[PDB]
């Protein structure tokens, strides 16, 4: 086992023009998370 | 200590080391049920020689194009920490010396030189 | 704490006296001007002979680029540039600011 | 090497190292040394420069990358200018304000606190007073009307 | 009694991973990754039940 | 197959610096939402009455309560004494891995339970209430009536078990399995920055866990530890809580020391000033941040003695952090600096934020002057240019120093400046009024405000608004880097000295450098070290 | 008394006990500024007269010190010695007892607080007893202060040693009011000591500083100095 | 004497702590002069030590405050 | 009519902590009107001394605890 | 040359170890368990215990592994089993100084009553119904101290090559370990105030507990000892899994020595 | 060389375990059961049970807390609780 | 020959010590004596001024 590491190694894999969408959403979602608690707490006001 | 050393002198592979087994009755010594790296270990302590490389770089003397310290290796190249003259001279400088090549310190310009005690291939 | 700043003048005068090695100039003129003490003129005298002996041009214009840029003042490196004149005449050296 | 190269070979080499092939550069180089163990006195002055160049260059192990800290400073401002424009944007999606957040109310609790000696030296009960009090101003007191 | 050295030997002709090497493992192993299975789908029913404020009846 | 291979390698690993990415991309996920709902905070803060909450008040409590729990355990701890305290110290100090490898994950993969079990108790009926600091008589069965702060003291056992238990293979690696010939007292700084950190969290974390661990059963076992009814005294939980949460306050800042020792150097060409200074300085603030417990209760009532001795002590700690930041000016002083790259700017903007918030703790460490300071905001001005300015940017800087090491790939530079400058002005605005709101006496915690408090207020939002900006450019850089195909040299930072010709460097004096991890590999290697490095006895 | 629009610094106050804490505030940022000052300049100028363009030659072989370390750990010990120096002769001074003439209880409940006094407890058989509610928006009197008025005020005479217990019955209160530099807690269970004394005829404002659930800011405190006479009417109306 | 004996149980927690960390330094240091013998080793032979001395004196203490006539 | 006099500074209780003050005036109080007689003219100031702190919350549940005889106290 | 057929370091290389990811999931699962039952909800005491029980598997298949790698790999050289003990001090101490929280709060609540208490540290009422010192509790402490001469003798037998001798020594010692925690619940059984009476049960119980924990533990690590004596597997140098129970054992002993000094003594 | 040092420490070691051997069976022993007849000697002194006391100050307001209701049993009841010796 | 030449570096330290210096002193005398005395001033005059008035 004596490989040479090809330059990469971030978790998953990353192109242009589909995986770009995948990789913003995913950050939309974590920042739309406090949002959601906040509308879910002031339902039955 | 002769025992030992020709059971390590006459083995080929990582497999081969097996010790003889104990006996019903009593509890078993390191000499007898010993397998692996530390079987290894406990050989090469009881024939003398050391099992593993981590003597420390030598300080003493400076050295020279005609004469280079010797760093023994396993593999191409060797990473050692120069610091110069008795320690304490220069500030630590790591490097890594190369396969047939002379690695000169930048400061104290001491040469060294590296000796591949190992299987090329 | 150690040795003072003349000794090091003497000892670097010593040093580029006897050397055959360009590594070995290169690293001692590392060494030499940081030590917050520009050499006598007769140190530079010195490098410079070396230099030739080793016939290494680039480094023969980096010693005078390098004492200009440690001195303070003008004056100072001017008067350098006139010591030496002479030599740099025998030897052929050009000035970096003549050069370009 | 007792003679000297052809001048088109060192003419301006600045600019043409950038694009060569590492045969070109390497027999260059051979050559430059070669020619530079006879006396300095005999060699050209194009051919000092091009030693130079080469050695103390500005290319290979110094190339460094750089910034233009004009582009900086202009990317830094409109971020800025984004910032406030966004929370400006934003400020107009809230609730209404107070009752209390009227002009001639902050009018009346000026008048009203020097009666009841609030703040009776440095505020507003003090002897002149020529301050402001509390009336903030600008957006924070649009006066009915 | 003393078979020690004869299974250190046998042991050693098996290049499996560590939690799989010695013979008959896989018994202990896949029901247990079922129960976690399991276990987790129920986990998951927990906790929105929790979240939605609710005691089965 | 690709799924066997991967999820060998990302989940069933052993492997220290494949562990080390984990920890940073979860710190950095947690941190987003940390970072949002301070947005929230300050965007409801802005004028007086109700703006964007509809009038309610628990939920603002559970908005802070989050944030700060958020914010300091789940990211400053395992983005920079985790994610960066497995990956460089067996390189630093030359050995093949930590010593117990699969403790290391075990003790990684506690974190994504606890969030989530964060989450839903912020998500039940109520929420944890109580701010970051949870007391014992607000936060009993009498007021918080439901199943919402039960899972957010699990959730801090469950973190510190993992802490607690990471802690230990570090200083069992650091001790036992050193490179031949270097010894203990000549390590580089950062390691020794990290063993001091893991000395204070062994210590000091079991006190908080048994204190927790009783407020815990005080609401279900019908315990009267912080009752007052049944013979207990609730002021006994602050003692206990508040003799780790100093001990934590330097946990969270040392390893910024650590790297903001190596930044300057590297970038300086000149070798640090008085190491032997700085270790020693090191020590004497670990020492001495045990015996400096109860300055947090000055208002509580203590005896006149107890007081004016924990006031005494608390000014004494500035002596030797003092000596650091000289020592670092001294650094400064005669080498070459090259001031435009990034990693030097945030070492750089470190220093003056950090002494700002050093110099206002001093303030208010006198008991006499702390009663016109205590629960205002002052408080928070003070503890928030120290953490989210001396932590963050050390972060940060750490970041953008070794980035290149672990992915092999240079970002870009010009957005990292951008990104740099935005933020350092963001949040010097947001930082800044706070001070005057604090000391014209106007306390924390609170939605709704008097009517003359409104024009810092006011100006802070913008800042708070341009620092997620900031946090935008950040995730495209680090977007950018991962698709750019930019190969990085085996040492970057490593430049021809004065005299040093063109082709000599090229082949004579390279793979050169001042520490171990700048000689392997821009993407180290996996097997790293066959045969151990060596040092001059 | 109350706070002011863009105010930086504390707020006009009178009493003994506020009189010291802005003097020595003031005394420790005379030292404060100087560093402050000091040390920006020098991180500032460090870089601009080394920058790579101006000093290409490094000074690595000055990495020592033994003089320069032995000041740097004294100076700042000398300095902390005499900004300490009052700071302690300051405390000791105002912990101590005096001989207090009047007493009072400021029981901390749940949103709202309730003043007490039983000394004047004779033949007459009405210990003073009362509770401050805040006044809601829209009762608010014209040109009232928002957020900081209450129904009931606490009304005490000036220059008269007054001597305040607090306590709670739910959960930690504090009772603090900056103007008259008093800030204390109440805990549920003991009961903490104050000492107080009016100086001026005015009224002073505060809130409280402890978090105590959801309606944490709609505890206003209110203090109104009265001459003897008006304090003897107001008590003999209550 | 009558005064010494009524000392012994007016302060019987210090002259426990005390013996108990006398013994313990005692026999840590008699112990540290044989070969064959680790240090958890020799540790353990003291706290073994020091653990029955408390007990006795404990007994005794215990014994002796009874004369509270 | 009205006159200023309250429980000046006492050694027993220097500390900014009172919580034991009110209680042993109580205690003590109720111990002098046990002993003697409840004419006893001295006895009256420990009234005082009990009534200008306790927060008169306490005092009704501890007369309240004493009725019965549940107070966890000798007196 | 063998010696290029093997590794430089002799240091520990592992590979896969699958059960990691599963030990955190059970420990969500156990605290998820806890604190729906205790508020009450439907359906949910199997789920503590199944819960429970997959945790115990989960612990036993990780240190099955161990044994594994240190008795077939061969990979427990003499460096390795170094680690082995800096990491248990370490562990002993961080043990050490969690106890100290619980005694914190006992002198806390001890040294200074409230008034309602009676200001006498032992309440008013429960004084008269505590628990004798010269009772079952000196026979504990005097079967714990006991128990520590039966297991170095059971060391020390096993050093000098003697089987019979060793099995007998931990034989006792367990035997011991049982009859104290019988002892121990026998008291627990037959006390005259619960844990929910003002301070001194509430922290009476919660001091002993922890120590019946630690001592349950204890004796776990002891009985894996000796079975793996009993199959000829440990060696008479080589027992890094029973000095690693000794020094466990002995601090036990200690803890408990400091506890029945203040608790029952002093405290009462 | 090798023996003889290894003879030695075994001959050390069988003479320390003789001697703890003869400890733990000579000291440990005798304490044991008189600690234990002690045990029972006290315990029977006070056989008199009769441990039914109701209304002599009860309560005393700060025993039995209820905060919250237990989940075992019917809700007000302890883990270990005994109805011979615990009463309300 | 010039001669050798030193002394360089502690002249450029002392200038920017001294310089450093002069500027934290100024700004600590200015906050010293613009700021706290006029305020102490003012809050003597006001107390005695509202003195006299009281008769
Ligand atoms: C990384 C985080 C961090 C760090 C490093 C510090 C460092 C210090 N802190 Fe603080 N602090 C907090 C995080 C931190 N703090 C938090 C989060 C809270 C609030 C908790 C809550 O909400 O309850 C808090 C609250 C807090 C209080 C409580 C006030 C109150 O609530 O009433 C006090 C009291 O003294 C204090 C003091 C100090 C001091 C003296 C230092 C010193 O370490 C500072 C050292 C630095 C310097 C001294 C400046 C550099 C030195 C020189 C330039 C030399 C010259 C100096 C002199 C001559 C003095 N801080
Ligand atoms: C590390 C700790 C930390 C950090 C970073 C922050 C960041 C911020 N905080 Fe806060 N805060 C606290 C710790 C922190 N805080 C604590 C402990 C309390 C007390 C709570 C209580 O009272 O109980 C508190 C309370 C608190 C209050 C008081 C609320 C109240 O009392 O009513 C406010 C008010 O505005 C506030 C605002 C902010 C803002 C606007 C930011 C940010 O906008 C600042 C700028 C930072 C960013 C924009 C993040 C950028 C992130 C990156 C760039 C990622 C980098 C990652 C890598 C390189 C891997 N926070
Ligand atoms: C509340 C606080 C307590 C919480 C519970 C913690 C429990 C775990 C504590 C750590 C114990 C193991 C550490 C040493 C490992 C080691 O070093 O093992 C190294 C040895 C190596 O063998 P060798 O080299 O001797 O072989 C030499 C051959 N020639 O392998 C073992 O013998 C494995 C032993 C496994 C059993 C250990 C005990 C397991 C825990 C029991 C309690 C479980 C219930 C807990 C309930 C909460
Ligand atoms: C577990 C890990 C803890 C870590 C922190 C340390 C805390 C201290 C140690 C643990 C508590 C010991 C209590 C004393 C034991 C005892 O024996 O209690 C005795 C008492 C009974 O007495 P009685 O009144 O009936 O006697 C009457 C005599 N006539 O039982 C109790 O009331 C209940 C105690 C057990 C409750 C268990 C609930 C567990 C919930 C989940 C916990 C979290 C799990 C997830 C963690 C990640
Ligand atoms: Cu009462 Cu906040
Ligand atoms: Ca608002
Ligand atoms: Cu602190
Ligand atoms: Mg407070
Ligand atoms: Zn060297």
């Amino acid at each position: 086992s004596a490989p040479k590491p090809g330059s990469t190694i971030p978790f998953y894999i990353n192109k242009k023009p589909l995986p770009t969408l995948l990789y913003f959403g995913t950050f939309g979602v974590i920042f739309s998370i406090p949002f959601i608690v906040v509308k879910y707490h002031n339902r039955n006001l | 200590v002769k025992a030992a050393a020709q059971e390590l002198a006459n083995a080929k592979e990582p497999s081969d080391l097996i010790g003889p087994g104990g006996r019903d009755g009593e509890v078993p010594t390191d000499l007898e049920q010993a397998t692996g790296l530390e079987r290894y270990e406990l050989l090469s302590e009881l024939s003398g020689r050391d099992a593993f490389d981590m003597k420390p770089l030598d300080a003493s003397r400076k050295g020279t194009l005609t004469d280079p310290i010797m760093v023994t290796s396993l593999d191409p190249y060797r990473h050692i920490g120069c610091t110069g003259s008795p320690s304490g001279s220069h500030n630590l400088i790591w490097m890594t010396v190369y396969k047939d090549k002379l690695r000169r310190c930048p400061e104290c310009g001491s040469v060294y030189k590296l000796k591949f005690m190992g299987d090329p291939n | 704490h150690g040795v003072s700043l003349e000794e090091i003048n003497t000892k670097y005068n010593d040093f580029f006296s006897n050397v055959q090695d360009q590594f070995e100039l290169q690293r001692g003129l590392n060494n030499c001007f940081a030590y917050d003490i520009v050499p006598s003129s007769d140190v530079i005298e010195q490098a410079l002979r070396a230099a030739r002996r080793v016939n290494d041009f680039p480094t023969a214009v980096r010693i005078f680029e390098g004492i200009k840029v440690k001195l303070p003042t003008k004056e100072q490196y001017q008067a350098y540039v006139k010591e030496l004149k002479p030599v740099c005449n025998e030897l052929g050296i050009v000035l970096k600011e003549d050069l370009f | 090497g007792e003679a000297m190269i052809a001048r088109p070979r060192l003419v301006d080499l600045d600019k043409r190292w950038g694009i060569m092939s590492q045969e070109e550069k390497d027999g260059l180089i051979t050559d430059l040394y070669a020619r530079q163990k006879q006396p300095w006195t005999t060699l050209s002055i194009e051919e000092k420069k091009a030693a130079y160049w080469i050695a103390f260059g500005e290319h290979g192990p110094r190339a460094f990358s750089h910034i233009s800290q004009k582009t900086v400073f202009w990317g830094t401002v409109a971020g800025l200018t984004i910032g406030v424009v966004l929370f400006g944007l934003i400020r107009t999606q809230a609730a209404p304000s107070p009752r209390t957040m009227t002009r001639e109310w902050q009018e009346k609790s000026n008048e009203y606190m020097k009666e009841n000696k609030i703040n009776p030296i440095s505020g507003e009960a003090s002897e002149g007073f020529k301050g402001r009090g509390q009336i903030s101003g600008g957006i924070f007191s649009p006066s009915e009307k | 009694k003393n078979t020690i050295v004869q299974q250190q030997r046998f042991l050693q002709s098996i290049h499996k991973p560590t939690y799989l090497q010695r013979p008959g493992s896989f018994a202990l192993v896949y029901p247990y990754y079922a129960v976690m299975a399991g276990l987790g789908l129920y986990s998951l029913y927990a906790s929105g039940r929790v979240i939605f404020g609710k005691k089965d009846a | 197959n690709s799924w066997w291979t991967y999820v060998n390698r990302w989940i069933f690993s052993t492997n220290a610096k494949d562990i080390a990415i984990l920890y940073l991309l979860f710190g950095l996920v947690s941190g987003i939402i940390g970072s949002v709902f301070s947005f929230i905070i300050r965007m409801e803060l802005s004028a007086p009455g109700s703006q964007f909450l509809s009038g309610n008040g628990q939920l603002y409590n559970v908005a802070i309560s989050a944030h700060g729990i958020l914010m300091i355990f789940f990211f400053i701890i395992p983005a920079l004494f985790g994610a960066f305290g497995n990956y460089l110290v067996p390189l630093m100090i030359g050995a093949p891995d930590v010593a117990y490898p699969r403790v290391n994950n075990f003790t990684f993969w506690l974190l994504p339970p606890a969030l989530m079990l964060l989450l839903i108790s912020a998500l039940t009926e109520e929420g944890p209430g109580g701010g970051w600091t949870v007391y014992p008589p607000l936060s009993s069965i009498t007021s918080h009536s439901g199943p919402a702060i039960d899972l957010a003291i699990l959730s801090l056992q469950l973190t510190g078990i993992s802490s607690t238990l990471g802690s230990v293979n570090l200083i069992a690696t650091m001790i036992n399995m050193r490179a031949p010939g270097l010894s203990l007292y000549q390590m580089p700084l950062f390691a020794w920055a990290i063993m001091i950190t893991s000395i204070l969290l062994l210590l000091t974390l079991p006190v908080l866990a048994g204190g927790l661990f009783m407020l815990f059963s005080d609401r279900n076992l019908n315990t009267s530890f912080y009752a007052p009814e049944g013979g207990g005294d609730p002021v006994l939980y602050q003692h206990l809580f508040w003799f780790f949460g100093h001990p934590e306050v330097y946990i969270l800042i040392m390893p910024a020391f650590g790297v903001v020792s190596h930044i300057i150097p590297s970038l300086a060409h000149k070798p640090i000033f008085g190491k032997e200074g700085m270790l020693w300085a090191m020590l004497s603030i670990a020492l001495l941040g045990l015996m400096v417990w109860s300055h947090h209760l000055f208002t509580v009532g203590l005896d006149v003695d107890t007081r004016a001795y924990f006031s005494a002590a608390t000014m004494v700690i500035a002596i030797p952090t003092g000596i650091k930041i000289f020592s670092w000016l001294a650094t400064l002083t005669g080498g070459a600096i090259q001031w435009s790259r990034v990693p030097m700017l945030y070492a750089i903007g470190f220093l003056i934020l950090f002494t700002i918030g050093g110099l206002t703790g001093v303030i208010l460490s006198n008991s006499v002057l702390d009663i016109a300071f205590h629960d205002t905001y002052f408080v928070v001005a003070h503890f928030h240019y120290v953490l989210s300015m001396g932590a963050l940017f050390g972060l940060c800087g750490a970041y953008y120093y070794w980035s290149p090491k672990m992915f092999g790939l240079m970002y870009n530079e010009t957005l990292a400046s951008i990104q740099f400058w935005i933020l350092f002005i963001g949040v010097n605005i947001v930082f800044g009024p706070q001070h005057f709101l604090g000391l014209n006496g106007m306390p924390r915690r609170i939605p709704d405000y008097p009517e003359a408090f409104v024009g810092w207020n006011f100006v802070s939002s913008i800042g708070s608004v341009i620092s997620i900006l900031s946090l935008f450019l950040f995730m495209y850089v680090m977007y950018d880097q991962f698709t750019s195909n930019r190969v990085v040299k085996t040492n970057p930072y490593l430049i021809p000295s004065y005299f040093d010709d063109n082709v000599i460097f090229v082949n004579e004096k390279l793979g050169v450098a001042q520490s171990i991890e700048w000689l392997l590999h821009s993407p180290v290697h996996e097997h790293a070290f066959n045969t151990l490095p060596t040092k001059s006895i | 008394d109350a706070p002011s629009s863009w105010a930086l610094y504390f707020q006009d106050g009178a009493s003994p006990s506020y009189l010291g804490v802005t003097h020595l505030n003031d005394y420790l940022m005379f030292y404060l500024t100087f560093i402050f000052i000091g040390v920006i300049y020098a991180i500032c100028k460090a870089v601009i007269e080394y920058n790579y363009n101006s000093h290409p030659i490094a000074a690595k072989y000055t990495t020592h010190g033994s003089i320069v370390e032995f000041i740097w750990t004294l100076i700042p010990a000398l300095i902390l010695i005499l900004v300490a120096l009052p700071s302690f002769k300051l405390l000791y001074l105002l912990d101590e007892v005096q001989k207090p003439s009047m007493t009072v209880k400021a029981i901390g409940r749940q949103w709202f607080w309730t003043y007490e006094l039983n000394d004047f407890v004779t033949n007459e058989n009405e210990p003073v007893s009362f509770d401050s509610y805040m006044v809601p928006e829209e009762d608010l009197e014209e040109g009232s202060l928002r957020q900081l008025e209450v129904d009931n005020r606490l009304v005490l005479p000036i220059d008269t040693r007054i001597r305040l217990i607090l306590t709670s019955g739910d959960v930690i209160h504090s009772w603090a009011v900056p103007s008259l530099g008093i800030k204390c807690d109440c805990i549920p269970g003991r009961l903490n000591q104050v000492s107080l004394s009016i100086d001026r005829e005015g009224l002073f404002y505060g809130q409280c500083s402890e978090l105590c659930g959801v309606l944490h800011s709609s505890m206003p405190i209110v203090v109104q100095g009265v001459s003897l006479e008006d304090f003897l009417a107001w008590l003999e109306e209550n | 004497n009558q005064r010494a004996l009524y000392y012994f149980n007016e302060h019987k927690w210090p002259i426990i702590l005390g013996t108990w960390a006398s013994t313990m330094g005692l026999s840590l240091y008699a112990a540290s002069r044989n070969r064959y013998d680790t240090a958890p080793q020799k540790l353990i032979q003291a706290r073994m030590y020091a653990q029955g001395v408390t007990v006795v004196v404990l007994l005794g203490s215990v014994y002796l405050s009874t004369l509270a006539n | 009519q009205f006159t200023f006099g309250t429980v000046g500074f006492d050694a027993r209780f220097p500390n900014t902590n009172q919580t034991k003050h009110c209680f042993q005036s109580y205690i003590d109080y109720f111990r002098c009107i046990k002993a003697k007689g409840e004419d006893f003219v001295p006895c009256k100031q420990f009234w005082h001394a009990y009534q200008s702190l306790c927060p008169m919350e306490w005092v009704e549940r501890w007369d309240e605890q004493r009725e019965n005889g549940t107070f966890p106290a000798p007196i | 040359n063998l010696s290029t057929k093997f590794q430089g370091h002799p240091y520990h290389i592992v590979s896969a170890s699958p059960w990691p990811f599963f030990l955190s999931v059970v420990l969500f699962f156990n605290c998820l368990a806890a604190t729906l039952y205790l508020h009450g909800y439907k359906h949910s005491s199997v789920f503590f215990g199944i819960s429970f029980l997959g945790l115990l598997a989960t612990m036993y298949l990780w240190f099955r592994d161990m044994s594994t790698e240190a008795n077939i790999h061969g990979a427990h050289t003499k460096a390795v089993t170094k680690g082995l003990k800096i990491g248990f001090m370490l562990f002993l101490i961080s043990e050490t100084f969690l106890f100290a929280s619980i005694f914190w709060a006992f002198f806390h609540s001890s040294l200074s009553p409230t008034f309602e208490l009676g200001a006498v540290w032992p309440p008013v009422g429960i004084a008269d119904k505590t628990i004798d010192p010269l009772e079952v509790p000196l026979l504990n402490t005097v079967i714990l101290l006991t128990s520590g001469a039966s297991l170095t003798y059971a060391h020390y037998s096993l050093i000098a090559r003697n089987r019979e001798n060793a099995l007998k020594g931990l034989y006792m010692t367990i035997a011991l370990s049982f009859l104290f925690l019988g002892g121990q619940a026998y008291e627990y059984w037959n006390a005259p105030f619960t844990i929910s009476d003002s301070v001194y049960g509430a922290s009476f119980y919660f001091a002993t507990g922890l120590h019946g924990i630690h001592i349950i533990v204890g004796t776990i690590l002891l009985l894996a000892a000796t079975y793996n004596i009993y199959t000829y597997h440990l060696t008479n140098t080589h027992h890094n899994g029973f000095e690693c129970g000794i020094y466990y054992w002995h601090f036990c002993d200690v803890v408990w020595l400091f506890l029945y000094l203040t608790i029952y003594i002093w405290g009462s | 060389n090798w023996l003889e040092e290894v003879q030695a420490e075994e001959e050390h070691a069988k003479r320390s375990s003789e001697f703890w051997k003869k400890v733990t069976y000579y000291i440990g022993g005798p304490a044991l059961i008189l600690a234990s007849a002690n045990a029972y000697y006290i315990y029977c002194k006070h056989q008199e049970h009769a441990k039914h006391v109701e209304d002599t100050d009860p309560g005393y307001s700060f025993e039995n807390l209820r905060f919250k209701k237990y989940p075992w049993g019917d809700g007000s009841k302890t883990l270990f609780w005994n109805d011979k010796v615990n009463h309300l | 020959a010039v001669g050798p030449v030193t002394g360089m570096f502690k002249r450029r330290i002392v200038t920017d010590f001294s310089v450093t210096m002069i500027l934290g002193t100024l700004g600590a005398c200015y906050w010293w004596f613009g700021y706290h005395k006029p305020a102490a001033r003012q809050r003597e005059e006001f107390y005695v001024k509202l003195a006299a008035e009281k008769n």
